[PDB]
């Protein structure tokens, strides 16, 4: 498991490749799963779902298998990177 | 911070004040609300032990920091690999034993993800309260810069830190000098700009004096450690 990117995609890996998640079924308490997984204990911020690797991962985090249903999870497990300036 | 600026309030609300026997010693970065990234360097023996260590954040100037207001760290975690004589793998990580309470001038800095497609050149910040000059004393207020990343393949040069520069390192600065980290400001931050997210990038690390030409800053490649932190922080508990 794996954020990617700036906008924070979530990727898991083979079993040489990573391979997205889809939007499709996902829940806020999906999202905390993933998070304690990555080590954030109960920080959570937002599991928003953004536009779409070709394989697909589709619905903790071994309930899946390689799929598609328009928009990918972007995960953020804690609110961080805000300054004064925004 | 060599040629930099004092730093306004809340506009780098990550950095600490690493503190021991009541004064300055390091920089840090907030993740979480109990951990802090610093330098592996920071902690070495005889100051590996967490209760010699006390975290301050949200204030600017060192006069503010008072005895007994400090944040207790409880854990100190050095890199497996860490190797003092080279500085290669100069990441740890500190656990408070208390959170801390985020709010306007006390926040967390975002972990680099894979993928970020940074500029070769592109724009940073440093922060801290070290020297504003080589061999000058703990700044008082803290300062910030900006810096750019320096190509490794520039940075490895002859006429710069020859071979030195490994893949768990970043470079950063002007090769003309005048604007640097020095002492004092390690294991503090160096962030970036991106998609309207300033992430940790590096943690300032080692090189040759303060703000000479041709001896920029050596950070430690925050986004080479980012899978051993999550598995600290995993496993605590
Ligand atoms: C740590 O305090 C530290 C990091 C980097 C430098 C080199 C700047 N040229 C000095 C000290």
């Amino acid at each position: 498991v794996r954020l990617y990117g700036p906008n924070f995609i979530l990727q898991v890996y083979s079993s040489k490749s990573w391979h997205p998640v889809c939007q499709d079924d996902w829940n806020e308490n999906y999202g905390r799963a993933a998070c304690r997984d990555m080590g954030y204990k109960n920080n959570f911020y937002s599991s928003q779902g953004i536009v779409d690797s070709t394989s697909f991962m589709k619905l903790i985090y071994k309930k899946l298998y390689a799929c598609s249903s328009k928009a990918v999870v972007s995960l953020r497990c804690i609110a961080c990177g805000v300054n004064l300036n925004d | 911070i060599v040629g930099g600026e004092s730093a306004l309030p809340g506009a780098w609300p990550w950095q600490v004040s690493l503190h021991v026997q009541n004064v300055h010693v390091c920089g840090g970065s907030i993740i979480t609300p109990e951990w802090i990234v610093t330098a592996a360097h920071c902690v070495e023996k005889p100051l590996n032990n967490p209760w010699h260590w006390t975290a301050f954040a949200g204030i600017l100037r060192q006069s503010f920091m008072f005895y007994g207001a400090g944040y207790q760290v409880e854990k100190v975690i050095s890199h497996p690999n860490y190797d003092s004589k080279t500085k290669n793998n100069d990441i740890a990580l500190m656990k408070l034993q208390k959170p801390l309470t985020f709010n306007d001038l006390v926040k967390p800095v975002c972990l680099p993800n894979p993928g970020m497609m940074l500029q070769p050149e592109q724009l940073c910040w440093i922060s801290g309260w070290g020297a504003t000059e080589e061999k000058g004393k703990t700044s008082e207020v803290l300062n910030a810069a900006k810096v750019l990343l320096i190509e490794t393949q520039r940075c490895n040069s002859r006429y710069v830190y020859d071979n030195l520069i490994t893949p768990a390192m970043i470079c950063a600065g002007f090769l003309q000098g005048n604007v640097d980290s020095c002492q004092g400001d390690s294991g503090g931050p160096l962030v970036t700009s991106k998609n309207n997210i300033w992430w940790l990038i590096g943690d300032t690390s080692w090189g040759s004096g303060c703000a000479k030409a041709y001896r920029p800053g050596v950070y430690g490649n925050v986004m080479v450690f980012t899978d051993w932190i999550y598995r600290q922080m995993r496993a605590d508990g």
